[PDB]
Formats: structure tokens, sequence, C-alpha cells
């Protein structure tokens, strides 16, 4: 018996169920169960996620047994592997009671996993997901992980400061997480932002189109007005004092490319679709 | 104490609307439901009861469940109107019991048939061997005019438990509200 | 990759920042702001902000911990 | 009327997982679950969904089972956990909807005012928009149909939310994507559009040759309605329509001309800018 | 008496809140508020505060730690008046 370089296998539904639950209960720690499968001594796999009511102490486990039952009879039976909750705008660190449920859980199952989530620090590009694993204190001097591979040591990331200020190595150990993707969900997830041929065959309008070009050309004239004075101006001031006196209201040479780009991309497609609609049709 | 799942096929067809039984076939088959639900109740609370009709759109009024009070609530205002339908009754009772959460329970079925059926013996042999695959021993207690001496039903049963199976059985429908405790005096555990 | 870079910077705000006021800038990407917390500070700025939004002490936001013009 | 619906990306995955659940049978086991949505407007919103046990034989498609008990308990749990959510309809993983599919809606029209169906496609070989939904009506016909009952196509779309866009689009990093690709998404658009046109034409001609000869019903269903489709067919090249093009196309050509005009000069500035710094730093370097 | 003890048990874990006013609604979830004792902040409601009722000048209750709007309340109580 010894630790390893463990891996956290996920379920794509699990992530969304996380973020929607925590976001909906954003002003407080929202709790829930992590349901999955113990694939081996090395890696874990979560496939199902769900939560319960909380007014953090969960109420009647009669929801528990009936929930897992009806989840077994429809679909199949599975195994509870861990759990999760939120640290809204927090250091995604196991709170004092959060660790207090951990001696409760690891005593039940060995590889009981805590799951920290914050729907606050997560930007649309990247989410701040987290999960931890309690460690004993009796072995505070004795080694805890054999470290037989670089992956969970010098191959992952670097512990953050706001959670290292709480445990960072102590009272628990971090764990790596990845994403397994079925090809079935993968293909449909690939395509969810395309439209039908109607969109690709629309001709927006030439009254508001020509009205629009008539718009942008107008102020673009003024942008050229400013651009003449600015470019010819050229105080011999060194290439950085210009970069300190340009903060303000100064903006030639910037809008000029922009309006040209937009006026390009409009007129181009606007002509092209009209072309196709006549070549192809009749 | 045995594990099973009772599936009853009540008859709300038109031909149940008569008095070959003393009060009415509705009260007769209803009371037989009273004795079957108490029977399985006293046998094993783990066992579960589900009912089905034989009307145009044969209905699962109660999903297979150990409680019987719901079935008793369903028995009232049963509205025995329509036409007796058999081959789709054993079918809807057939594909239903594969939706069971508990699989140790043996798929059992009892049917209350009290209207003239129009089935075929090749149909009862196909359905019979189909009931050989899952071994759904069904004991039907007929309540009213069913067929010529319950023909195509002892053939259905024997073609169900062929080669000395004797698990399914066929009752009779000529005198009245047979005390099913007397009908299953010896076959009290398995009719 | 650069466009992926701009979006990932966005996590810094997350809303609860502070309401302060821009005061002045010393040089490129570093300025001074007097917060509504009564005190005044010397801070850096994000490269995302357009430099045309300055002048006459604009209403600005700042990080709680860092206290940077975001 | 509902006239359109907004389905979120959670569902269309919370169905795929369950098709995966009983997906071991392989041959055929139609996945049916409960659809959950919002009484938003005439337009309707769809947020949640869950499953329910369902089986059906091969012949005589009248033998199918939806556990009303399981539906009652599990939706009781989903109401206890979310009163904001509520039942709106249902779905099935059928690539093409079946003749049996009307009896299901007709069954559970008692829970929802109209339990709208939802057809999803696990394998949308078509690269268009999958997972379209219908809502049944009655269209009793001159023929003498006692109840001409058939579903109705209703436009739908994919929902969106701040958090779910976050988590999903962070998951989209596994593949490359040019969503900011200037004047590229358009070209892709007309490509996939014309592809849909050709697919539809090949389909309608497949049907049309079949009905034309040998064996197919020759009903008055479409046969002249699609003729009226031929009725429009604008005769592009004619007298004054030329004045439609040449009086505007050159207009947009003028704007494009000016844009290139300034773009060239702007590009020309950097030549002086760097040709100054190069040699001026060189001569001072030496 | 055991019932009273349970009452205090439940009463133990209730933390107060900050009192402030709503300056202006920046967006659907971005709000500009000011503490009564000084500076201002940018906050958000929870999900179901009925944000239509929030207007410039109203008074609201904020979370101490998360610092978000919870339970917008009526006008204030001016202790030179109740006496
Ligand atoms: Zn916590």
């Amino acid at each position: 018996a010894v630790d390893t370089a463990e891996q956290v296998y996920i379920s794509s539904l699990a992530l969304l169920k996380m973020l929607k639950h925590g976001r909906a209960g954003v002003p407080m720690e929202v709790m829930g169960l992590m349901l999955g499968e113990f694939v081996d001594d090395y890696t874990v796999r979560v496939i199902d996620v769900f939560a319960m009511p909380q007014s953090v102490e969960a109420v009647d486990p009669v929801f528990q047994a009936k929930m897992l039952d009806m989840l077994k009879q429809t679909g199949r039976p599975e195994m509870v592997v861990g759990w999760y909750h939120s640290h809204p705008g927090f250091g995604c660190w196991l709170s004092g009671v959060d660790i207090n449920t951990q001696q409760s859980f690891e005593a039940l199952s060995e590889r009981a996993v805590a799951v920290v989530v914050d729907p606050i620090q997560s930007v649309k590009g990247k989410v701040v997901i987290d999960a931890f694993r309690l460690i004993n204190a009796n072995m505070m001097v004795l080694g805890h992980e054999p470290r037989q591979t670089t992956s969970n040591l010098g191959h992952l990331n670097k512990p953050s400061i706001q959670a290292l200020i709480h445990g960072l190595n102590r009272h628990y150990y971090s764990i790596t997480i990845n994403y397994r993707k079925n090809e079935l969900e993968q293909k449909m997830l690939l395509n969810l932002h395309k439209k039908s041929w109607m969109e690709g065959l629309t001709l927006q309008d030439y009254s508001e189109h020509c009205k629009h070009n008539e718009s942008v050309v107008k102020e673009m004239l003024e942008l050229a007005k400013n651009y003449n004075k600015a470019v010819e101006e050229e105080d011999k001031m060194t290439p950085e004092q210009l970069a300190i006196k340009n903060v303000g209201k100064q903006d030639p040479k910037r809008h000029l490319e922009e309006h040209v780009d937009v006026l390009m991309t409009s007129n181009i497609v606007q002509c092209l679709a009209a072309m196709l609609d006549t070549v192809v049709f009749k | 104490m045995v594990l099973e799942s009772t599936m009853v096929c009540v008859d709300n067809s038109e031909y149940m609307r008569n008095g070959d039984f003393l009060p009415t076939r509705l009260q007769a088959q209803q009371d037989a439901v009273n004795i079957v639900c108490h029977s399985k109740t006293r046998s094993n609370p783990e066992n579960n009861v589900g009912l089905i009709t034989l009307a145009n759109d044969c209905e699962v009024l109660t999903t297979l469940t150990p409680d019987t009070g719901r079935i008793l609530s369903k028995l009232h205002t049963v509205q025995p109107k329509g036409k007796i339908t058999f081959c789709t009754g054993i079918r809807v009772a057939h594909l239903a019991l594969k939706h069971r959460q508990g699989k140790n329970h043996k798929m059992r079925i009892i049917a209350f048939v009290g209207s003239p059926v129009e089935d075929n013996e090749k149909d009862l042999v196909k359905l019979a061997k189909r009931l050989k695959k899952e071994k759904v021993n069904v004991d039907i207690i007929n309540f009213g005019e069913e067929e010529v001496n319950t023909e195509k039903l002892t053939a259905f049963v024997n073609t169900l438990n062929g080669k000395d199976g004797t698990g399914s059985h066929l009752v009779t429908v000529p005198p009245g509200p047979s005390l099913a405790d007397a009908l299953i005096s010896s076959p009290i555990l398995a009719g | 990759e650069f466009l992926h870079a701009q979006e990932e910077v966005k996590r810094i705000q997350s809303i609860p920042l502070v309401i302060g006021q821009f005061l002045e800038a010393v040089d490129q990407n570093t300025a001074i702001v007097g917060s509504t917390t009564g005190s005044n500070y010397y801070v850096r700025i994000l490269s995302t902000i357009d430099r045309e939004l300055l002048k006459p002490n604009a209403s600005v936001a700042l990080h709680k911990h860092s206290n940077a013009l975001v | 009327a509902v006239q359109k619906v907004v389905v979120h990306p959670l569902v269309l995955l919370s169905v795929v997982d369950h098709f995966n659940r009983i997906g071991k049978v392989g041959n055929q086991k139609r996945v049916v679950g409960v659809l959950l949505g919002s009484w938003q407007k005439k337009v309707l919103d769809v947020s949640n969904s869950f499953a329910v046990p369902f089986d059906e034989d091969d012949k005589d498609d009248s033998v199918w089972f939806l556990d009303h008990d399981y539906l009652e308990n599990m939706y009781g749990m989903f109401k206890k956990v979310n009163a904001r959510e509520r039942i709106v309809g249902w779905y099935h993983t059928g690539p093409k909807l079946h003749k049996n599919d009307i009896a299901i809606n007709e069954l559970m029209k008692r829970y929802c005012p109209n339990s709208v169906l939802v057809i999803i496609d696990v394998k949308p070989k078509d690269l268009g928009l999958p997972t379209e939904a219908y809502i049944s009506v009655e269209e009793v016909h001159d023929d003498g149909t006692p109840t001409s009952k058939t579903f109705e196509h209703v436009t739908s779309e994919i929902g969106a939310e701040e958090a779910e866009e976050v988590g999903v689009e962070h998951l989209l990093r596994d593949i490359k994507d040019t969503t900011v690709g200037t004047l590229s998404q358009r070209i892709t658009n007309q490509v996939h559009g014309l592809k849909g046109l050709n697919s539809k034409l090949l389909d309608i001609r497949s049907y049309l040759e079949k009905v034309a000869t040998g064996k197919l019903p020759i009903n008055h269903q479409i046969i002249y309605q699609l003729q009226d489709v031929f009725n429009l067919l604008p005769d592009v090249s004619l007298q004054e329509f030329v004045k439609a093009f040449y009086l505007k196309t050159n207009d947009q050509m003028v704007v494009v001309y000016l844009a290139s005009l300034i773009r060239s000069v702007v590009a020309l500035h950097n030549l002086i800018n760097n040709k100054i710094a190069n040699r001026d730093a060189e001569k001072k370097e030496g | 008496q055991y019932e009273k003890s349970e009452n205090d048990l439940k009463a133990l874990q209730s933390v107060g809140q900050i009192v402030g006013e709503v300056l202006k609604q920046l967006t659907e979830e971005k709000f500009i508020v000011k503490a009564t004792n000084g500076p201002r902040y940018v906050v958000g409601c929870r999900r179901q505060l009925d944000k239509s009722k929030l207007k410039p000048g109203t008074r609201v209750a904020l979370d101490m730690t998360t610092l978000t709007i919870m339970r917008y309340l009526p006008r204030e109580v001016d202790p030179l008046v109740y006496n």
C-alpha cells in the first residue's frame, strides 16, 4: 500500500453540473456528491454528479438511497467516489470543516476525493477547478507518496499561494485532473455554433448596408482630419514621451485601420452572396 | 416469502358488464384482487404488484409496486367498457416486467378474463415459447364468458410450460366468485 | 494564442474589486490613484485598457488585494 | 403557439450519457427521458432533462413503457432541488422519429400543456444542426380523417449562459477554432449552406423519382405545394434587374476602393518609419 | 429547557451583514454600492433578488465576506426621531 501519481478522470456532464450548481448558489458554499468509478489503485474516474438541499449540513439521506436507487434502475448502478462544493471567490482551499468531513469520508472509502470549485475566478476561457485528497498527520515525518514518476511532481503545475497558505502539502495532498471525451459527445460538441444555409445565404440589406457605409465613411473622414495634423505634427520628443502624451484622447492611426477593415468585410461578403444567389439560382 | 412480481390483467371490457356472477363481475374480479393482494402481502412484503387492463390502450394504472393500497384505489371506477383484448394484454404484461428494478423477483402474472376472446393457437404457442424464454409462469383465473371451455388458454399454458413444466395454470369461469383461497388450497404458494 | 491570452486575463476582475478614482500616471503602464478608502496609492495598469479613457480623474476599479487599475 | 425554443448544451449531453447507459444492447434500445424547460414566453426555454425506463418491441409498435412512478419520484427530487425547473416535454434518441412517437406525446400531454418531443441524433452524419423537436396537432383533412393528427416542426436553437460558456469553451481548447477569423467564417457559411441545398435537393429527388414511378403514394399532400415552390423561381437576368446590380455593386466597390486606398498609404508609413531607424541606428553604430 | 438550548444552538451560526445603498446598476449582475461609513464597491445579487426593485438610492444588505447584495430593505430610522 502506497500512493502513486494518480489521475482524476472526469465526465463532461460533471463539469457543467459543477459550474451551474455553484453559480446558481454563488453567494455561499454549495455542496454536492461526486459519483464515479474506482478504475484502479492509480487513477480514478467520475461519471455522474448531483447535489442535494442545504439551508454546511446536508439534510435527510432518504434522498440519498432513493436517488442512487433510481439512478441504478434507470441507466445502471455505479459507485460513489468523492464529492464537491464551492469556495466562491476563495483560495479554493479545504476549509476547516471541509477537512472535517474528510476523516469522515476516507474512513468510509479509501480514495475519497474532495472537489473544490469556484464559478467566480473562472473566466470564459478557463475555469478554476480544483480537488484535494486528505493526508494523515501521524505520518508527518514518514514519507507519504513514493514518487515513482514525474507526473504528479515535476510534470504538473505549481501550488498557488492563497491555498498553500492553508495546506499546500499539509493535511492533504493535491491531485491531477484531466478530461476524457467520448467521440459521440465529441462530434456534436464540435458543432454547436453553426447555422443552416439560410444564414449563409442571407443578404442583410442594401438600405441599411449603404446607410451603414455612408455612416462609417463620414466619421472616417474626420479620423483622416485628425490623422493629417497628428502625423505631420511630430514633436521631436523621443519615441516614448509620445507614448506618454498619447494617453488622453489621442487616437489617429488606430481607428483608421479599423473602419477600413469593417468596411472591407461588409462590402466583400455583401457582394459575394449576391453573386452566388444569381449564378446558382435560375 | 418467495420473490416475485405479480402482474394482474384486469378486464374493463364491455362483456364484464353483466351478472353471471352474483352482484357483478366488477365486484367479483375486484374481490379476487382483494384476495390476491392480501395473498402476496402475507407471503412477502418484498414482492410487488402491478396491474394492467385489456382495453383499447391497455393501461399501467399502477407500476409494479409492493404496496397494494394504490391498486385498491385504482380498482374503483374501473369503467368496464370496451372490448376484451388478449394478445396485447399478455404482451403489455410481457415487455413491462423487463423494467424491473429487482431481478430476483420471479415474473408472475394473473389474469381476470371475462369476455369472449378471439385468439389463435399459433399465437398462444408463439407467446407461450416467448414466455418460455423468460419463464413467466402465468395463472389466469377466468371471470365470466372467456372462450369455449377456456380454449386456447390451457393450450397456451401447456405450450408455455411444455415438457413437464406445470408452472402456469388456467382456472375456470362458469359458476361465480370462486374463493381463490379455495382455488389455491394446494397451490397456495404457486397456483 | 494571443487572443486566448487576452481572455484569460479577464479572471482578475470577478466583480468585487473596489470603486476608486484615477488620479495621474507617472509613465507607461503605471499611474497613481486615490481610492475612496481615503488614502492614495501608486499602482500599475493593465495593457488592455485604452489610453483614451483618461483625463479628469475618471471613476476606476481596483483590486482588493493587489489594488491595481483593472 | 411556442414558435421556437432555446435548448442549453447541458441537455444534448445529459441524453448522450444515458444513450451510453443502455448503449450496451447495441441493436436497438430507444432512449427516452423527460424534458425540462421554462414557461418563458410564446418562445419557450429548455434547461434540464432526465431519463426514465423505456422499452419497446420490434413488431406492432404499441408496446412501450414509461415508468410513471420513476417519473413522479425523480421529478419530485428535481422539484425539491429546483422549483425554478419544471417539466416541459420529452425526447428520444431516434435518428428518424417513429410512427409510435405520437402515442408518447399523446400520453404525457397531461403533465405539460403540450409535452413537446425532442429528436436528438447521436450520429448526425449531416454536418448541419441536429436535435430538432416537434409538437403534435390535429389537421383534419378534406379526405374525411376523423382526426388528422401529426407533429409540427418548430424552430429551435442552442441556449447559452455565462458559466456554461465558460466551462464549455474552456473545453473547446482541445481543438482549434477560428471564430474571430475575419472573412473566413462567412466563406465557411456559404459553403455549408450550399452543402445543405445540395443535400435537400438530392433528398427531394430521391423521394420524387420513387413516387413518380413504381411504388409510392401519389397523395395531394405536397405534389402541388412544392409546385408553388417552382412558382417563385425569380428570373434573374431580365431587363431592369441589371440596374439592380450595377447601381449598387459599384457603390460597394467604391467603398472598398477607398479602403484599399488608405490601407496602402498606412502600409507605406512603416517603410519610412523603419528605413529611418535602421540606417540612422547603423550610421551611429559605426 | 432543552428546546431553548437547541434554539441557541441554531442561533449560534448566524453572522450579520453590511448595510449599504444602491448607487447605480452597471449591468444585470454588476452594481455600484457604497458602504454607509465610506468607500464603494462593485457587487452582484444572488439569483432571485427581483433586481427591478433595486433603484439608485435604495438600501440593501450585503454579505460580509462574499460582499454581495442579499436583502434590500426599507428606509432608515433616524434616532433623533423615534425618541
Ligand atoms: Zn470551503
